């Protein structure tokens, strides 16, 4: 079996394979999360359109368990491996603790998987970041982010993928008690955040929500463009 | 030994995987291969490269493989690599069948193989498989289906698609002629011949140079058939008659 | 470059890593062996690199079986490890076959071990050459020499290390076939004193061992009184 | 390109030296050992107001009597912290006593040079850890602070800083430290030093502080307890 | 150059640059001295402190009742080797119910440390040891090197500026065999003191002492416990 | 006895250009009937069937593992397996477990997929094959089954006579066995069709 | 302990150059020909047989795999012996399970699959040979080629080794579907004469045949007889 | 093409753009480093191996300087090329023959032993991590049906049976000499086998040997056990050659 050291230090303390994995994330489709008051929302860009594509087969938002889902940006094949490992683990946890995973537990698990692939022979790092959302047993809503290095943090709102810098800038200005007072405004805050960067807006922003105890709901293109008009005609005033 | 290891499973500075991309160049040169979904079935149509006069003709096809009762695939790229993969698809499909006593759903088969291709891009230090595949099938969850996979270990579902030589051109023609929700096996067959006619521009199309397989349902049972040469000539004839009509 | 791995031939069919390992033996000070009428005697010019070391530190003469001595030159950690291989081989031979390993067989076996380190990028060649000596009534006196390529031959007289050629020419002057071990130790000491470069390297200990009729086929250090007389004979002969 | 276990002509392992350079990319952390206990203080280094500050944990409990502050590549620290935790509980299991700070630090430090590509298991460590660690705690030797870096070298320190601004902070520590200093003085001193060396204006959400005292278990300071101490500083 | 990155690559001069580089790790360590009399073996070490507030690195380690070591080079390699030695000593007492002879332990070190000098992708040990012991053949001082070679010594010094310590030791070594313990340790300290910059002195903070002999199990002396030995340098 | 824990009986019989295979329908655990429609004969081809008696768990596992192997075979080769080749496949499967066998002793009945020539065989539990030109039997009433077959079977029977003979051999054999019966199913295999019948039969 | 990385990788233009270079070793090999008659198959090859000193009988290029299957090759001889050995072993493995001789197509598949492994697996180069494999089963003759990538093709007639391009056109303008085995042997030996250089004897060509009766090498006396007309 | 090279094709056993294995070619050059030549001939009654014996150093025990080896009682061999490689190959051959007898109950045929050693050598031409052995093995024995046999295998893993052959520095010249001599002979077959062998070697080297400068090994139909000639036996042949 192949034992080559793949991720190694360079002069000045860099881990080039990890940095390059981060470059792969930056060329992925934009993905955004906001933590509401009693809802959490994920939206993600595009990716290409293409009328001949079966939409269902290429979603970038994924259930891990009933109370936890995730979006990713970066190498879609890499993600699929991370997603399935996390799904297996949610069932191991439920087996041996008889509670659903906390969002932090599975986040911590994904992150340390990622970290392991930056420090094990024969492997390159995973080329993805993830936004992980759900609710804890006590109803507290959660939004976590992981990156190829295996670092993770909780966020009020965040973006990853191409144009994350400007989308994060927008969220810093627009994330207030007022923008998340209700469910519709939380959802719209995500759509505004994307609509900034999303090329032929929009059209192609896949979106999903999660409510306390309520499990994952994805919005259809009819239900999305309702919110698009309901924000577009508001920005004329 | 560090000196001789070409390091097939590492990132380049822009987050790229060169061997995957290079394998994608191999595929682009291989025989054109297209898939088309209809309401009453799914088809594969492929350019034959085994075309020298002295070849023997011994199997029922060159690039169409049966995977299990309800599915078939075609391939573009390195043939020997494609034999390893199609053998592994058949094994995966029987393992499921053994375990659950129902046929593997189409997407599940595709995903299982793609995870093997993915692994070869992330660890092991080997070259990836130089193959893209089109999968056709029926299952009881989503009916008629068409999938495409490539050496990155990535896949998607399609209503129509193409891999191999002149892919981009073939997809362009499909974008324009394909009717979402309204295609039949007979119209899809016609569109397939149209597309191969345009994309085999070296030179004049012939039944000995293509392979067509259809997957349909009859009496609650999947039927997978490689069209005989008579039917292929007949369809080419109808396409050539149809072009006579074009102007007046 | 064609000289980085023992698994790479050069365009002229050489294996330079084995040759470079030979150069490590050729940088070493000189050891000699002389087979004679009734046994084998070894001598080593043992350079003393600091006066802080004990007499006997960094021995280059080993017992590898009760009947077999080993004399080494080259990288010493490699030589010691080869002495352990030789010991193990002699031990396993006795356990499996029920008698003392014959010298030639021991030589050939250890030589095949040395040889195995000359084929692969995974390992490097041993930086040592060594002699093996024994005596018995049935087999007589035997002296073999093994180099880093794994080649093994038997000798009447032998020398390894940096004054190899000068030593051989002195050894050639002896009619060793008719001499006894008691006579030969004096001549071994004499030859080490001749080939020693007293300007370039300043201080050495003479190391002497033997195996013969007089030790009853056991490989032993030459007793101290006999060594000192041989030294004195050598020194005065240098005159 | 060369192998991960290659020495330089100066007699150092390239990979360990490079890992030591990665420590300098971390946020500053400070430890001080007094006769009344030890304090650990760390700069959080908040990069967006949208980030939850309490999800930056760079001070962690090892056991009730031992805390750990880290700087460098934080994801690398995870397996080290887990190993310290597991080791102190094994020790409790086997011996029915608490493990010394020195002993815990030693056990962790024995992982440091265990990397390489043709000795060990099918995918063992490919490189060293990009992390420095301060273990602060109380055992039968009294209060105690130990530093460890990626070479596996560890040592007791009366006061020590690690990370980006450690030169600087170490200088101020030489100036303020004395053997008979109180814990409360040590807490103020280290908040004063963090305040100097930090790019951001210090406040009660972009730092963490913990103590361990002969009387009392590992204690992370609350926002409120931090605000109290920040008043004078 | 093409010959200096792999322990398996002999240079055209018959050298192995990786082994030579590993030996630099010991030359750059802080100095230590080892010496013996008819009845005792002593180690004396200079401990370096990272800063003015750091303790000072352990340089002297217990191996068994009859054996201790002083180290120079990579501390993590020193511990791994020390743990190997400890284990070899425990095994010998378990099996034979008697102490492992010092020269036999040193042999086991040479054998163990030689192995990685010959396999691709391994590296030498980057540590040198001075080994003090007492057994049936009396007191000993051995030295071990990253080359896997070892030496039986009347006395020795390794580490930064140890040449000076070596020169002192040669100057006085004809006196060592008949010294009482205090005389012998004084000699060790004087040798070690020659390694220091002229400004600096031996103090209770920077000196560590190790002693074993006929009547005395390997004992380490640090901090206040070195003061008896340091007063008398007079 | 392990082989009698579930009870049951299968037989096969040869006729002119046709074959027959039959089985009882009981799934019981020692004295207790659990169900009366348990399948013991499984298709391996349009004109090729395998009947398995013995321990019910192994009846099912062998049928399934066999189908796995046969499906891969057919996909890889151009073609439908020949009867003789199925026998060899099964023998090889059973003999892999030589030292911890499956407790089943199958019978095979079919027509060659190109020549339509009749074939029957049986195997013991470790895979020794036995081909005959008349009949084979397997199960907890093998003696009863042999008595009926030896006395009724005749060469070159047409499909109708073959049906009546195998049916009478099964019914009357199982009616002398406590742990077989609760129904009989019979498959007649011809070139152009399969006829499947359940028989009026004792239910005690 | 073995190199674990592939020694064949994709070039920037999508080529596996080690395989192409293996094909260049095949192209420089001695010529081989195979012709499928209606009632059998013939394999013929040129011995690169210098010296009168060689004992021509001591090693064969035309080799039996089973009673009904045989092989020849162009390219590197020692690589071929590996594949002969594996092919034999694969044929017997099949026979133990199915108790029927391996069909020719199934044997080719399994051998071709071994050749594929050596284009991907760690620390090895591809085989520098192409095989021509003949057989008879289901009452019918087969002729296959297997190349260094592990790709295989069924031929009516072909040529490989030095001067194969010309040999193939020589057969193109000379093979018919209804042709007999004895005539095929004749045209196979002529195809070799097209590129021979040396004057042919029964000691420097090797011929094997395959039909209902099975696979075998022709004896030197049989070859001599076919050589009289040429 | 024509001496072209890409990548690591001169350092390890991968194909060059012409489809060559340079490392294998270099192993053949390694055979000549030793500076020796060996010759082997077969007739109806016997097979003979002759090689040079160079003892330049007087201090060598010349009884330990040989390139002739017994493999089994009935199979002998001469090795040419790198010495330690050769010894390794000899041990392998001894192991293969002994193993064959134990498993199959009859002696390994010479052809089969040669094929086995050639197949083992093949592996070194296809796997990258070890070099080929820089040596060449010639085997003699009697086969019960075919008579005396001479076989040779090389670092490429090629092998063949021969009427006569050679190895080392003067192989080509020996091959020339031997070819010229068999064409003359009726049924292309040697008859004075020991003399042809020594004469070949003497011509291609221009030496006229003393009996201590060659070694000679034989097997015969009447005496199939491998036998090495003494100095006196060789001398008789050298004298009988000198006198016509
Ligand atoms: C071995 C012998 C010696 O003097 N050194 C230098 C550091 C060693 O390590
Ligand atoms: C005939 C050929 C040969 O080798 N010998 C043995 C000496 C003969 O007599
Ligand atoms: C052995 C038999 C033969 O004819 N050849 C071709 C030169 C051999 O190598
Ligand atoms: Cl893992
Ligand atoms: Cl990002
Ligand atoms: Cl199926
Ligand atoms: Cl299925
Ligand atoms: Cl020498
Ligand atoms: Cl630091
Ligand atoms: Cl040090
Ligand atoms: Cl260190
Ligand atoms: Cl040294
Ligand atoms: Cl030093
Ligand atoms: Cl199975
Ligand atoms: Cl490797
Ligand atoms: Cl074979
Ligand atoms: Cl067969
Ligand atoms: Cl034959
Ligand atoms: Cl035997
Ligand atoms: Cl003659
Ligand atoms: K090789
Ligand atoms: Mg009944
Ligand atoms: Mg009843």
């Amino acid at each position: 079996s192949y034992d080559r050291a793949i991720t190694v230090f360079s002069p000045d303390g860099h881990l080039f394979q990890v940095e390059y994995a981060q470059e792969a994330v930056k060329k992925g489709s934009t993905a955004v999360g906001v933590r509401g008051r009693d809802i959490v929302v994920l939206g993600v860009e595009k990716k290409s359109v293409a009328k001949l594509q079966d939409e269902r087969t290429v979603r970038k938002i994924c259930a891990l368990d009933d109370n936890v889902c995730m979006a990713f940006a970066g190498l879609t094949a890499d993600a699929r491996i991370v997603i399935n490992r996390a799904r297996v683990e949610c069932q191991s946890h439920r087996l041996t603790v008889e509670d659903p995973v906390t969002v932090e537990y599975i986040t911590r698990y994904i992150a340390s998987l990622k970290q392991r692939y930056t420090q094990s022979n024969g492997r390159r790092p995973f080329g993805i970041s993830a936004l992980i959302v759900g609710f804890d047993f006590d109803g507290t809503p959660r939004l976590y982010q992981t990156d190829p290095s295996g670092t993770y943090h909780a966020w009020k709102a965040n973006a990853i993928g191409r144009g994350a810098k400007s989308v994060r800038e927008f969220l810093e200005k627009n994330y207030t008690d007022e923008a998340i007072e209700t469910d519709d405004l939380t959802i719209k805050l995500v759509i505004k955040a994307l609509l900034e960067v999303v090329q032929s807006g929009g059209k192609n922003i896949e979106l999903a929500v999660m409510r306390r105890d309520q499990s994952l709901k994805i919005l259809n293109p009819e239900e999305i463009e309702k919110y698009v008009a309901e924000i577009e005609k508001e920005k004329e005033e | 030994s560090r000196r001789y290891d070409s390091r097939t499973t590492i990132f380049s500075p822009e987050g790229r995987l060169y061997q995957v991309e290079y394998a994608m160049e191999a595929i682009g040169h291989a025989g054109t291969c297209l898939g088309i979904l209809a309401n009453d079935g799914v088809l594969l149509a492929a350019e034959r490269r085994n075309i020298h006069k002295l070849l023997d003709e011994v199997f029922f096809s060159e690039k169409i493989y049966k995977l299990n009762e309800d599915m078939a695939c075609s391939v573009a790229g390195i043939t020997s690599d494609a034999n390893v993969l199609t053998n592994e698809l058949r094994l995966i499909a029987q393992r499921y069948l053994l375990q659950y006593q129902e046929p593997i759903p189409c997407e599940q088969l595709v995903t299982a193989l793609c995870d093997i291709k993915q692994a070869y891009t992330q660890f092991g230090g080997k070259r990836p498989f130089g193959v893209s595949l089109l999968y056709i099938g029926w299952d009881k969850h989503y009916g008629f289906q068409l999938y495409q996979s490539d050496p990155s270990g990535n896949y998607g579902g399609w209503k129509a698609t193409c891999i191999g030589n002149n892919s981009a051109a073939a997809v362009s023609m499909l974008k324009q002629d394909y009717k979402e929700g309204e295609m039949t096996l007979k119209s899809a067959l016609a569109l397939a011949i149209k597309v191969l006619n345009k994309t085999m521009d070296v030179s004049k199309l012939s039944a000995e140079k293509v392979e067509i397989a259809t997957l349909t349902r009859e009496n609650g049972k999947t039927v997978i058939r490689v069209l005989k040469q008579k039917e292929v000539e007949q369809l080419i004839k109808k396409h050539e008659e149809e072009e006579a009509k074009a102007e007046r | 470059g064609y000289d980085l791995s023992a698994s790479t031939f050069s365009p002229d069919g050489r294996v330079f890593q084995v040759e470079y390992a030979m150069k490590a033996v050729e940088n070493s000070s000189t050891a000699i062996g002389i087979r004679c009428k009734d046994g084998v005697v070894f001598g080593v010019e043992k350079l003393v690199l600091s006066k802080l070391y004990e007499e006997g530190s960094n021995k280059r003469l080993f017992n590898v079986d009760r009947h077999v001595g080993m004399a080494v030159a080259g990288l010493l950690a490699d030589a010691r490890s080869l002495a352990d291989i030789a010991r193990e081989e002699a031990s396993n031979f006795r356990s499996n076959f029920g008698y003392n390993i014959p010298l030639k067989h021991l030589a050939d076996r250890v030589a095949m071990y040395v040889h195995a380190y000359t084929l692969y990028s995974a390992v490097r060649p041993f930086g040592c050459s060594f002699m093996l000596g024994s005596y018995s009534v049935n087999d007589g006196a035997q002296l073999y020499m093994i180099d880093p390529s794994g080649v093994s031959y038997g000798y009447w007289g032998c020398a390894i290390g940096k004054a190899r050629q000068a030593a051989k020419t002195e050894i050639e002057k002896l009619q060793m076939k008719e001499m006894t071990c008691r006579d030969i130790v004096k001549e071994v000491a004499k030859i080490i004193y001749i080939v020693h470069d007293e300007v370039k390297d300043k201080a050495f200990e003479l190391e002497l061992s033997w195996v013969g009729e007089l030790t009853n086929g056991r490989h032993e250090i030459v007793p101290k009184d006999i060594r000192e007389e041989a030294e004195k004979y050598a020194k005065e002969s240098l005159k | 390109d060369r192998g991960v276990n290659t020495f330089s002509p100066e007699g150092r392992l390239f990979q360990v030296e490079y890992a030591i350079e990665a420590i300098k990319l971390g946020s500053t952390a400070i430890g001080i050992q007094t006769s009344e206990g030890v304090c650990l203080a760390v700069e959080k280094r908040i990069t967006s107001p949208l980030m939850e500050p309490s999800s930056i944990e760079k001070i962690v409990e090892i056991d009730a009597h031992i805390g750990c502050a880290m700087s460098g590549l934080i994801a690398d620290a995870k397996t080290l912290i887990d190993k310290a935790r597991v080791e102190t509980q094994n020790h409790w299991f086997t011996y029915n006593e608490t493990m010394t700070v020195e002993s815990v630090t030693q056990a962790v430090s024995n992982l440091a040079l265990q990397f390489g590509e043709e000795d060990a298991d099918p995918g063992a460590m490919s490189r060293p850890f990009g992390v420095a660690l301060l273990f602060g705690g109380v055992d039968e030797k009294g209060p105690q602070l130990f530093h460890m870096d990626p070479s596996g070298t560890f040592v007791q320190c009366d006061a020590r800083a690690i990370g980006s601004a450690s030169e600087g902070a170490q200088s101020s520590l030489q100036e303020v430290y004395h053997k008979s200093m109180t814990l409360k003085e040590a807490i103020k001193s280290s908040l004063i030093i963090l305040k100097q060396v930090m790019e951001e204006k210090l406040n009660a959400t972009n730092i963490e502080l913990a103590t361990v005292q002969p009387g009392q278990n590992f204690h992370m300071f609350t926002k409120e307890e931090l605000e109290e101490v920040i008043k004078d500083i | 150059n093409q010959y200096d990155n792999d322990v398996t690559v002999w240079s055209p001069q018959g050298r192995i640059h990786q082994i030579e580089y590993a030996m630099e790790a010991v030359k750059q360590g802080s100095a230590t001295v080892g010496l013996k009399s008819k009845t005792h073996a002593v180690l004396v070490a200079l401990k370096r402190a990272q800063s003015e507030l750091a303790a000072h690195q352990k340089k002297i380690l217990h191996v068994d009742n009859h054996i201790g070591i002083s180290i120079a080079g990579l501390t993590a390699d020193a511990r791994l080797l020390c743990n190997f030695m400890r284990q070899e000593c425990l095994d010998s007492r378990f099996v034979f119910d008697r102490p492992l002879p010092v020269s036999r332990l040193v042999s086991l070190i040479g054998s163990k440390t030689q192995i990685p000098t010959q396999r691709y992708g391994r590296r030498p040990y980057g540590v040198g040891l001075l080994i003090a012991g007492y057994d049936d053949m009396g007191p000993h001082i051995f030295q071990t090197c990253p080359s896997a070679n070892y030496f039986d010594c009347r006395a020795m010094s390794i580490g930064a500026r140890s040449q000076s310590a070596r020169t002192y030791l040669e100057r006085h070594m004809s006196e060592f065999m008949e010294c009482n313990l205090n005389e012998l340790v004084k000699h060790g300290l004087r040798a070690l003191r020659e390694t220091l910059p002229a400004e600096q002195d031996l103090t209770t903070k920077n000196v560590s002492i190790g002693i074993v002999g006929k009547d005395l199990e390997f004992t380490i002396y640090d901090d206040d416990d070195v003061s008896p030995f340091l007063e008398g340098l007079e | 006895s392990i082989m009698s824990y579930n009870g049951g009986a299968v037989m096969a019989m040869k006729g002119k250009n046709c074959v027959a295979i039959a089985a009882d329908r009981r799934f019981g655990i020692q004295a207790q009937m659990v169900t009366t429609d348990f399948q013991k004969i499984f298709p391996m081809g349009d004109r090729l069937y395998i009947g398995l008696a013995g321990l019910a768990t192994d009846v099912q596992t062998v049928a399934q593992r066999l189908k796995f192997r046969l499906n891969l075979y057919e996909l890889k080769e151009g073609r439908q397996i020949k009867p003789y080749t199925l026998m060899s496949m099964v023998a090889n499967l059973l003999y892999e477990k030589r030292f911890g066998p499956y407790y089943t002793e199958p019978v095979i009945a079919g027509l060659d997929p190109k020549t339509f020539k009749p074939f029957i065989c049986s195997l013991d539990l470790i895979g020794c094959p036995m081909v005959t030109d008349d009949f084979v039997v397997s199960g907890t009433c093998a003696e009863q089954m042999y008595g009926m077959c030896e006395s009724l079977w005749e060469p070159n029977m047409d499909p109708d006579h073959l049906f009546e003979t195998i049916s009478q051999a099964m019914l009357n054999a199982v009616d002398r066995d406590a742990v077989s019966g609760m129904g009989v199913i019979v498959h007649i295999i011809e070139k152009d069709k399969i006829t499947t019948r359940t028989l009026k039969a004792r239910m005690d | 302990r073995g190199y674990s990385f592939s020694l064949t990788t994709f070039s920037p233009s999508g080529k596996l150059v080690q395989i192409e270079y293996a094909l260049a070793a095949v192209a420089g090999g001695a010529p081989s020909v195979g012709i499928k008659a209606a009632n059998g198959v013939v394999l013929a090859t040129e011995k690169k047989q210098k010296s009168i000193l060689y004992d021509e009988r001591s090693v064969h290029k035309v080799e039996p795999i089973t009673k009904h299957i045989g092989l020849v090759y162009s390219g590197m001889g020692p690589d071929y012996r590996v594949l002969v050995h594996r092919a034999r072993k694969l044929a017997q493995q099949y026979y133990l399970v199915y108790q029927e001789p391996i069909p020719t197509a199934q044997l080719v598949q399994r051998v071709a699959s071994v050749m594929q492994e050596y284009t991907q697996s760690g620390g090895v180069r591809p085989f520098g040979v192409s095989l021509l494999i003949c057989g008879w089963n289901e009452g019918r003759p087969y002729l296959f080629q297997s190349d260094p990538s592990g790709a295989y093709f069924a031929w009516k007639a072909t040529a490989m080794g030095k001067n194969y391009v010309n040999g193939k056109t020589f057969l193109e303008k000379r093979y018919n579907e209804d042709l007999e085995l004895e005539d095929a042997i004749h045209t196979a030996i002529l195809t070799l004469k097209e590129s021979f250089e040396g004057q042919m004897t029964e000691d420097n060509i090797e011929v094997g045949i395959c039909n209902e009766a099975g696979f075998r090498r022709l004896t030197p006396t049989e070859v001599k007889d076919y050589l009289a007309a040429i | 093409s024509r001496g072209s090279s890409a990548g690591f094709d001169r350092h390890i056993t991968i194909f060059s753009p012409e489809g060559r294995l340079y490392q294998v070619e270099y192993a053949f050059k390694a055979i000549n480093q030793g500076g020796l030549t060996s010759v082997a001939v077969r007739g109806k009654d016997c097979a003979v191996i002759v090689t040079q014996k160079k003892v330049p150093d007087k201090l060598l025990d010349s009884s330990t300087v040989t390139h002739l080896f017994k493999i089994t009682e009935n199979i002998g061999c001469v090795m040419t090329g790198m010495t330690a490689d050769s010894r390794s190959q000899v041990q392998r051959a001894r192991y293969e023959a002994a193993n064959w007898k134990y498993k199959y109950g009859y002696e390994i045929p010479v052809d089969m032993l040669c094929k086995r050693i050639a197949d083992i050598s093949q592996v070194y031409t296809q796997n990258a991590e070890m070099r080929p052995l820089g040596c060449c093995m010639i085997l003699i024995g009697i086969d019960e049906e075919q008579g005396p046999q001479v076989y040779k295998c090389d670092p490429a893993g090629y092998y063949c049976g021969f009427k006569a052959t050679a190895a080392g520095v003067k192989q080509t010249e020996s091959t020339s000499f031997l070819e010229k001599k068999v064409k003359k002979k009726f049924d292309w077959t040697f008859e004075q086998t020991v003399e042809t062998a020594i004469t070949c070697l003497s011509t291609v080297l221009s030496i006229d040997f003393k009996p201590s400068e060659i070694e000679v090994g034989v097997v015969t139909v009447e005496n199939p056990k491998f036998r090495i000639l003494t100095e006196a036996e060789i001398d008789a042949h050298l004298v009988a050659l000198a006198e016509r």
